[PDB]
């Protein structure tokens, strides 16, 4: 298993700031171009709805928002200047095979 | 959703050039082909050529060789061609049409417009004369090898027509539990249980083993 | 479009049996996998395992193999995973998500209702 | 000088380099498109016109003059020593694209080594919403857009052309295919250090290896359902296509293609023999065998894809759509996967592509390390465990070109473009060189002398008027319309033919700088530094 830790913890952003959020981990999944990374975002009552794919390409049902970018073992999302609505939860996910690990998800408050 | 339009008809001086058109809607324009069917006046069905519109080549057969050639447009997912020489034998209707790939069918059919001025497929006798609702046959035999590429069409006079059988063994989608076939190799038959007067049409033997694609002659329900 | 829909909830209890399915429906399942996630109240994420309809393959890890036995049918186009021997604290919540392809990234792009198991 | 150990040695490896993995698709698919068994009649008569006998003079001149690639022009005519310097800058040239070839087979050996194949399934990282292959029952379709799970493993892993656009951008080689190219030069380099002693042992392995693997291929298609439709199309005679002229060419330059003459490598394996052996039994067998090699390895390819014609359903034409070195590793390498037992099937047919590709280059460096000795002596090659490695690594870096992600398309431009036209130029060039400025009355009386009898009728007529004409024809055809090469739906830009020539003409260019080199270092009268460039001493 490969080992996929996340920071900070909690965070406070004012309304109109922005910030990012990484994942720490050993790998490097960077195999054949594709980033095995990808992001969700678990509402309380909702399930984790997907966010961005192989964090390089923004997918559907999702608002414009969103960012993100990055090379190497260190990944970085952007965020806009987010309000009061966007009280969730960010996970990480290594998709690079055989075994599968998640992270360990950050508070979002204000 | 899947709809063709067709311009109107025209009356072109033969040795001229002509221009037919037909507009591609409801669908991926680049995830299917854009064949043409001759339709010929009081005779069966001819093949006319393909174009590949991710690369623009094409192929035809050979009496298309100095003829008519296929070009599209991927900004309007319209196709164009342009016979040149016409004769007086040269009297049919184009048709446009939806093909799949591998293998090559044809699944829709559009309305047509007129123009006023191989692995052959070898059928039995067209005019069969049965009772309404007794179970009629229809036999087309092959020359050659052909696997499995056996397909029917329905066509009615004014009528334009559509597939009916996926592969001479199941469905397709909007077909009564009516029509059913079988047939391997060599030995190609079709039957129709209960048949009514709506089923009372023109149908076609057909074969996409190899490139040229060859209709068939044609056979008739009476009844 | 496509959805995912599970069955009901159900009571956990010493020695009992839970069978949780999910429907796959509007698109090619034999093309693709099915993800399952844990999810405690209170706590993170964690991996599962998959399955792979058409052949029958099954990766197991994060010692869930002794509960979970991860079974799929092409036929009646659903998954199922047989748990068995629970006890308290194997209570979470389950859901099944549809895979994306491998130029996507393995995305899971549509998810379940879930169905609380506790 | 050093001769081989036994007499069946040197006999085996004139077919070793006869034979090559080319033989089993170059061949047989244009005997396929181009009139199906009627394609065999141009095989025969062209190859006793132009093919048998331009083999043959190759082996005289080594016989005699027993001297290496750039040597035996010091003593016929010294204005053509340009030749030898052009076959040395092709070996490079060669080398760069032809052990990719074997590159994409040895990734295959570590693949298919595990008991299920990644080709039976689509469990991969590839683009899977196209990888849709299975075949259901009758709920089964594919848009234009859909791919094969051999290609995936083909196009994304091996060559991540994805990673690439052409030939603007052709970045940062594959680190696990490069790692293969080490594996394949070890074993080149640990045979001709000693010289023709491990030349002449290597080869007892490696030429018959493939022959009995031609055998145990051939009985799994022979109880194989659906082969009877790959013989139809293979064997069925079509004479209405012989009345053009275009079949009549490319038949012409298959055997050129299948055998090779003139390009050096062949003339090193009679400089290192006695001169009282019969080189006409020993030039007629070989000539005689390639075809029917030729022939049983056409034998192996078509039988199987007939099995595809038939669950595909389809004509044995549309699933044999593609021209050129991808007809093994999409339509026949999926076919393997698809059988019972397919871990054994699949291990000796990658292999078989493996030892085909090494007998080419193993002879190939023999070639221009030969050269460089004699012509200039205790200047190179005097320790030869050490000028030998020298030659491995230029090589070995003039191929990290070849081992980018955009890999595929500069081999396909090499192949056809470059070293192309240039086979033929430099071996046109030496055919003229020995039969009208060397004499056609001169060579036959070193033949009569060695052997005990003078050639027959045929043999002086086309020396010197069929074999001039067997090679101006093929390259007259060829610089006619320059052709467009579409590999994955990517069409060349218009100045691709214009780099493509740029690059294949730069060993052309050398034999007119090489006629102007001697005429200025030599004095006197413009008459007669001319004539004393043409009689040897
Ligand atoms: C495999 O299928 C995918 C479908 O998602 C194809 O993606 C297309 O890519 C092209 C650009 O290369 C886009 O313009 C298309 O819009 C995409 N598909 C659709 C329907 O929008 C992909 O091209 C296919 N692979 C190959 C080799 O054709
Ligand atoms: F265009 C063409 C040039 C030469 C040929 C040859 C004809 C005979 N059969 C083998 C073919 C490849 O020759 C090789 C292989 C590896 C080499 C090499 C030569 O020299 C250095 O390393 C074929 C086609
Ligand atoms: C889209 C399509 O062709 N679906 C058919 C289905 O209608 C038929 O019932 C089945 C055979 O049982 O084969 C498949």
């Amino acid at each position: 298993d490969i080992v996929l830790t996340q920071s900070p913890a909690s965070l406070a952003v004012s309304l109109g700031q922005r910030a990012t959020i990484s994942c720490r981990a050993s790998e490097s999944v960077d195999n054949y171009g594709i980033s095995f990374l990808n992001w969700f975002q678990q509402k309380p009552g909702q399930p984790p709805k997907l966010l961005i794919y192989a964090a390089s390409n923004q997918g559907s049902g999702v608002p414009a928002r969103f960012s993100g970018s990055g090379s190497g073992t260190y990944f970085s999302l952007n965020i806009h200047p987010m309000e009061e609505d966007d009280t969730a939860v960010y996970f990480c996910q290594q998709t690079k095979g055989v075994s599968w690990t998640f992270g360990g998800g950050t508070k979002v408050e204000i | 959703e899947v709809q063709l339009q067709q311009s109107g008809p025209e009356l072109v001086k033969p040795g001229a050039s002509v221009k037919i058109s037909c507009k591609a809607s409801g669908y991926t324009f680049t995830d299917y082909y854009m064949n043409w069917v001759k339709q010929s006046h009081g005779k069966s069905l001819e093949w006319i050529g393909n174009i590949n519109p991710n690369n623009g080549g094409t192929s035809y057969n050979q009496k298309f060789k100095g003829k008519a050639t296929l070009t599209v447009d991927k900004s309007s997912t319209t196709a164009y061609m342009e016979l040149r020489s016409l004769t007086s034998e040269d009297s049919a209707v184009y048709y446009c049409t939806r093909s799949p790939v591998r293998p090559y069918y044809f699944d829709y059919w559009g309305q047509g417009t007129t123009l006023t001025v191989d692995i052959v497929m070898t059928q039995s006798h067209k005019f069969m004369s049965t009772s309404v609702g007794d179970r009629v046959s229809i036999t087309c035999k092959a020359s050659q090898d052909v696997s499995t590429a056996v397909a029917w069409y329905q066509q009615k006079p004014g009528q334009s027509p559509k597939l009916l059988i996926y592969s001479a063994s199941y469905r397709y989608t909007g077909v009564p539990d009516r029509f059913t076939g079988s047939g391997s190799g060599t030995d190609f038959t079709f039957t129709i249980s209960s048949v009514q007067a709506e089923d009372l049409a023109v149908y076609y033997c057909q074969q996409h083993y190899s490139i040229p694609r060859t209709f068939g002659g044609g056979t008739k329900l009476e009844i | 479009q496509v959805q995912l829909q599970q069955s009901g909830p159900e009571l956990v209890k010493l020695g009992a049996s839970v069978r949780i399915s999910c429907k796959a429906s509007g698109y090619r399942f034999s093309y693709s996998w099915m993800n399952w996630v844990k999810q405690r109240p209170g706590k993170g994420l964690e991996w599962i395992g998959r399955i792979y309809p058409g052949d029958g393959d099954t990766k197991y890890s994060g010692k869930f193999k002794g509960k979970a036995t991860l079974t799929a049918d092409k036929s009646s186009s659903t998954v199922y995973m047989q748990l068995s021997s629970l006890t308290s604290e194997d209570s979470a919540v389950y859901f099944c998500a549809r895979s994306a392809y491998g130029s996507e990234g393995f995305a899971m792009d549509y998810w379940g209702q879930g169905t609380s198991v506790t | 000088r050093e001769t081989w150990g036994k007499k069946v040695d040197f006999l085996l490896s004139v077919i070793g380099y006869a034979v090559d993995l080319g033989n089993v698709w170059r061949f047989p698919y244009i005997c396929a498109q181009n009139g199906g068994g009627a394609f065999l009649l141009p095989y025969t008569i062209m190859a006793i016109f132009g093919g048998i006998p331009l083999f043959y003079m190759e082996l005289a001149l080594g016989q005699y003059h027993r001297n290496g690639c750039i040597s035996i022009w010091r003593k016929i005519c010294p204005i053509f020593k340009g030749i030898g310097y052009a076959i040395c800058i092709i070996a490079f040239y060669i080398a760069s694209y032809y052990n990719t070839i074997m590159a994409w087979a040895l990734y295959y050996l570590i693949s298919s080594f595990t008991d299920q194949l990644p080709w039976t399934s689509c469990k991969n990282s590839w683009n899977t919403g196209n990888c849709t292959n299975y075949f259901s029952e009758d709920n089964i379709t594919w848009t234009l857009h859909s791919t094969s799970p051999a290609e995936e493993f083909y196009t994304r892993h091996v060559l991540q052309i994805h990673r690439s656009k052409g030939l603007q951008d052709l970045g940062g080689i594959s680190w696990q295919l490069a790692l293969c190219i080490m594996l394949i030069f070890t074993v080149i380099y640990f045979s001709i250090w000693k010289g023709v002693k491990t030349s002449g042992k290597v080869v007892w392995v490696t030429a018959t290896f493939p022959y009995i693997a031609l055998s145990v291929l051939l009985v799994r298609g022979a109880t194989l359902p659906g082969a009877w439709r790959g013989v139809l199309f293979y064997l069925k005679p079509n004479w209405q296509k012989l009345l053009e002229t275009g079949v009549w060419i490319d038949a012409a330059a298959q055997i050129f293609f299948s055998l090779g003459p003139g390009f050096g490598v062949l003339l090193a394996f009679a400089s290192y023999n006695k001169f009282n052996n019969n080189c006409y039994q020993d030039a007629l067998v070989t000539s005689v065998v390639n075809c029917m090699t030729s022939f049983v390895s056409g034998f192996v390819i078509f039988t199987v894809l007939g099995y595809m014609a038939e669950m595909r359903n389809e004509d044995v034409s549309e699933v044999a759509k593609d021209a050129g070195p991808s007809l093994l590793f999409i339509t026949y390498a999926e076919a393997i996967a698809n059988m019972p037992a397919s871990t054994f099937f699949a291990i000796i047919f990658f292999l078989m592509l493996i030892t085909l590709g090494l007998d080419s280059t193993f002879a190939g460096l023999e070639g221009v390390i030969t050269a460089v000795l004699d012509e200039f002596p205790h200047v190179w090659a005097k320790r030869r465990e050490r000028f030998v490695l020298a030659v491995v690594i230029t090589c070995f870096f003039g191929s990290l070109v070849t081992l980018t992600f955009g890999g595929a398309y500069v081999v396909k431009l090499l192949e056809e473009y470059a070293t192309g036209p240039a086979v033929l130029t430099v071996a046109l060039i030496e055919a003229v060189a020995v039969s009208w400025f060397y004499g056609i009355t001169q060579f036959c009386r070193d033949v009569k002398e060695m052997l005990g009898f003078s050639p027959g009728w045929f043999w002086r007529i086309c020396w010197v008027a069929i074999s001039p004409l067997f090679l101006l024809f093929i390259i007259a055809s060829f610089l006619m319309s320059p052709p467009q090469l579409r590999l994955f739906q990517y069409n060349y830009p218009y100045w691709s033919i214009i780099l493509g020539y740029a690059i294949g003409t730069s060993s052309f260019i050398c034999i007119p700088t090489y006629i102007a080199y001697r005429l200025i270092i030599t004095p006197g009268t413009f008459k007669e530094r001319i004539i004393k460039s043409i009689t040897p001493e």
